[PDB]
């Protein structure tokens, strides 16, 4: 379903485009509109490659694949965390009743 | 580049260039880069670059008692339009016959031709001053 979603995402999303296009033609798309698609150019210019790079080091690192003392200490911090929760929430409470 | 009608060509390129200012003024004031970019890439891509030559085109250079017919002239200098301090040619002629028509017999065509003679003078001097605040406004 949520590959579904993504597909007729860009279903509509294309078939507004074309909804943009086919009506709003005629010497009209202008000043602000034209300074928008502007911008839109300027953001596709403004990382690929460093993302083929990563894709292929996971590819590497996919083929690759294919302490009793520290357990306190983690009780430790855990214990803590849980401790300032409450308070967490004390201050939310005080506040909404300050609302 | 006008070579009979100088001043002409002149107050039209100046005025061109006028309109042309307010022109870029206002779509600054909005927006446009494709029209800006080719006047830029004439204007200087490698030929004397085109405003070059432009400048180079405007050229930086330019019987009667003679201290009185200078302030006679003097008189009949008009700031024409343009600022150019012009010898109007037509009222120095005017008065330069008047002054001759006012052993006098004798003497009347050298008093004329003296007349034409500042006349010319007079014309050639608001020539000058045209040609001045012509290449003044370019």
């Amino acid at each position: 379903y949520k590959r579904k979603l993504m597909e007729l995402s860009h279903r509509v999303l294309q078939v507004l485009i074309k909804q943009e296009i086919q009506r709003k033609s005629g010497f009209a798309i202008q000043a602000e509109e034209e300074q928008l698609r502007v911008q839109l150019d300027t953001i596709q210019s403004e990382f690929k490659g460093r993302l083929n790079e990563l894709m292929s080091q996971i590819r590497m690192q996919n083929h690759f694949g294919a302490l009793r003392e520290i357990k306190q200490h983690l009780k430790q911090q855990q214990e803590g965390v849980s401790h300032l929760i409450s308070i967490i929430k004390d201050n939310h409470e005080d506040i909404k009743l300050i609302e | 580049s006008v070579e009979e009608s100088e001043i002409s060509a002149m107050n039209q390129m100046s005025w061109l260039m006028k309109t042309a200012t307010i022109e870029l003024r206002i779509t600054s004031l909005n927006r446009q880069r494709s029209h800006t970019q080719r006047l830029l890439h004439l204007l200087l891509d490698d030929v004397r670059r085109k405003i070059l030559r432009i400048l180079d085109s405007i050229q930086f250079s330019n019987f009667f008692d003679r201290s009185q017919i200078e302030q006679v002239i003097a008189n009949c200098e008009h700031k024409n339009r343009r600022g150019q301090t012009v010898c109007n040619v037509k009222l120095l002629h005017r008065v330069l016959v008047a002054e001759v028509n006012a052993a006098a017999i004798g003497q009347r065509p050298l008093l004329m031709e003296e007349i034409n003679t500042i006349l010319q003078y007079v014309v050639e001097r608001n020539k000058l001053l045209q040609c001045l605040h012509a290449k003044r406004h370019a």
